């Protein structure tokens, strides 16, 4: 019963799925949002405001 | 073929051989030697494990490039 032994053993042997120990990207992302996202966007908005304010005057 | 037929003589000798139960008939120590040799080539082909046994598995971690 080698074959029987093996067929059994083969089935209902559950091969492990590899741990995803690798999504530190999620983190490196959230980081570059501190960075890119807020910081840049905040300054860009403020610059667009003044530009707009500067076009304000010029209309008069 | 007509004389050529007279197969008979071959069978008889087939018969005495086949009628013999005690390993392979008229051993000669070489048989084992050759056997073992080919038994060794197959080890080379199929691997160094106990082919009587179900296999162990330790899997490789994934790899990134």
């Amino acid at each position: 019963g080698l074959v029987d032994d093996f067929e059994k053993k083969f089935n209902a042997l559950k091969v492990p799925i590899p741990e995803d120990k690798y999504t530190a990207q999620v983190d490196a992302e959230e980081k570059e949002d501190v960075k890119s996202c807020a910081e840049f966007l905040t300054q860009s908005k403020t610059r667009i405001q003044e530009y707009e304010k500067e076009l304000e005057k010029m209309r008069n | 073929l007509d004389p050529v037929q007279k197969f008979v003589d071959k069978i008889r000798e087939y018969r005495t051989k086949r009628q013999t139960s005690g390993g392979p008939v008229d051993a000669g120590p070489e048989y084992q030697q050759d056997l073992d040799r080919e038994l060794f080539k197959l080890k080379q082909m199929y691997g160094k494990a106990d082919m009587n046994t179900f296999p162990n598995f330790t899997f490789e971690d994934p790899k990134f490039e």
